[PDB]
Formats: C-alpha cells, structure tokens, sequence
C-alpha cells in the first residue's frame, strides 16, 4: 500500500514542525 | 543524508527535514553561538511521538501481513531506533523547560531528530527493497520461461509459448517503466530504458526466430543447425538483458 509511505511522511512532517519552532 | 537518496518519494520526504538538521547544526550545535533561549517544545515534540506511534502501527500490521521474508526480519528494528530516538526528543523539551540554554539537550534534539530520519529511512528502504524484489520476482520468471523456448517444436505449442510469454513481458515493462521514473540517478534510469527496449524489439525476433525453426522442424528440408544457433542466440541475448535489467534494480549508492 502507500499507507506506510504516508504515515512515514508525517513523522517527517511533524519532526519538521519541530525544528520549524527552533527556527530551523 | 549525504548521498542523494535512492527514490523521487524518498527524496520528497526526507530532503527537506534533513537540510533543517543541517540549518540546525550551523545553528547551534557545530555553529556560532547557541545559548539565547529555545521556546517551548512540549507541544510540537508531543505531535511527533503520536506520528512516530501510528507509524510504528502500520509497519507493524505491514510486517505480519507481508509474505516477503526480509522485510519481516529488517523492519522490526526500525520501529525500536525510531521509538528510541522520539525518547531523547521528549527528554530534550523535557529539559528545555528546565532550561532553554540547556546545551545536552540541544545535542539531544539533533540526536533525535537524526534517529527518527535515520530510523524513517531504514524503513523506507526496507520497504523499496521488498518492492524491487517483487519486479526481481516477474523478471526471474521471464527468464525461466525463455529458458522453455528451447522446446517448442510445433505451431499450437508455438502459439501456446506466445500466449504466455506476451503478458509477461508487458507486465515486465510496466513494473521497470514505473520504477524508471522514480530513480534519482540519470544513468540507472538509462541503462533500464535501454535494456527494456532492447527487450520490447526482441521480443518479435524471438517469436520469428522460433517460427523458423518450428518450420524447418516440420520440413524434411531446411539446415535446423542455423535456425537454432539464431533462436539460441536471441534467448541468450534477451536474457543477457534482463539481468542486466536485474542488477541494475539493486544498484545503490
């Protein structure tokens, strides 16, 4: 499936969040 | 990653979080300065460990519903370094909060951050080797079929051989023209084109090559040493290809 692909695509995206708020 | 990575998907995932950890290492870590207060992080840090939690939900169904061997042994593990590392995450806002200026839980948040993309990567892969593995599986089958041309002594077999070998091969191109696309090398993306069409204009030779010998088999007349030595030569030269075709699926830097 793309499930995986998708879910693996939010932990990036809410890691990313995280480094945003460190202005990074 | 220093490499460029393997897929346009892998690439579209990762690219971005991995140039913001290098943006955070000049920053703080391995950069001027770093001690000027770091906001609170328990808010977005906590969305990270729910992401990381579902992900490790669905690679879990993934790997006991998967029939693939490896990816049951090679993905298991990434869910630990993912998890382990989303821990030091919580450590670091934890300490944060204690302290913005706090530098361990700076190198933490960088430590965490690359266990998680790290972790994601691995995942990734596991996952893309099990799917070339499955393109490996159909070209393998192409090849364990030509290797049947060799009978074949008759029209209605002849027929018969065609109409198999025919889906395979269309189903062989679809596969290496989807993953084609996906490539981020150059080169790898060429050197499977060319294979495959030098495959896709083999395919009438093949099939003329075996008409010729099936007639020439049912002639009392007619030099059978040429027509085989040809048949045999296009087999041999159609399947030179599709490993070539196999091998450079599994090239990786």
């Amino acid at each position: 499936k793309k499930e995986l692909i998708e879910s693996a695509r939010k932990v990036s995206e809410k890691v990313s969040h995280v480094l945003a708020a460190l202005q990074a | 990653m220093m490499p460029v990575f393997h897929t346009r998907t892998i690439e579209s995932i990762l690219e971005p979080v991995a140039q913001q950890i290098s943006h955070l290492v000049i920053m703080h870590e391995e950069g001027e300065v770093d001690g000027k207060a770091i906001p609170d992080l328990t808010a977005p840090v906590s969305a990270v460990q729910a992401a990381v939690s579902n992900l490790v939900r669905v690679g879990k169904e993934t790997v006991q519903t998967t029939e693939d061997q490896i990816l049951k042994r090679d993905m298991p593990p990434a869910f630990i370094k993912v998890e382990n590392a989303c821990t030091k995450l919580v450590r670091a806002a934890q300490m944060l909060q204690a302290d913005p200026y706090s530098v361990p839980a700076r190198d933490y948040l960088i430590d965490g951050s690359r266990g998680i993309l790290s972790g994601t990567s691995d995942l990734l892969l596991t996952f893309d080797e099990a799917e070339v593995r499955k393109i490996i599986r159909v070209c393998k089958g192409i090849l364990e079929y030509l290797t049947v041309a060799e009978v074949v002594e008759t029209m209605e077999d002849l027929v018969t051989y065609t109409k198999n070998l025919g889906p395979g091969m269309t189903k062989m191109a679809k596969m290496i023209d989807e993953r084609q696309q996906e490539l981020t090398h150059q080169e790898h993306r060429v050197m499977l084109v060319n294979s495959m069409n030098t495959v896709k204009e083999l395919l009438p030779v093949l099939i003329s090559a075996m008409k010729i010998f099936v007639t020439t088999k049912n002639t009392k007349s007619q030099g059978i040493e040429e027509a085989l030595k040809n048949r045999n030569f296009t087999v041999e030269k159609m399947s030179a290809e599709i490993n070539e075709i196999i091998r450079v699926l599994q090239l990786t830097s």
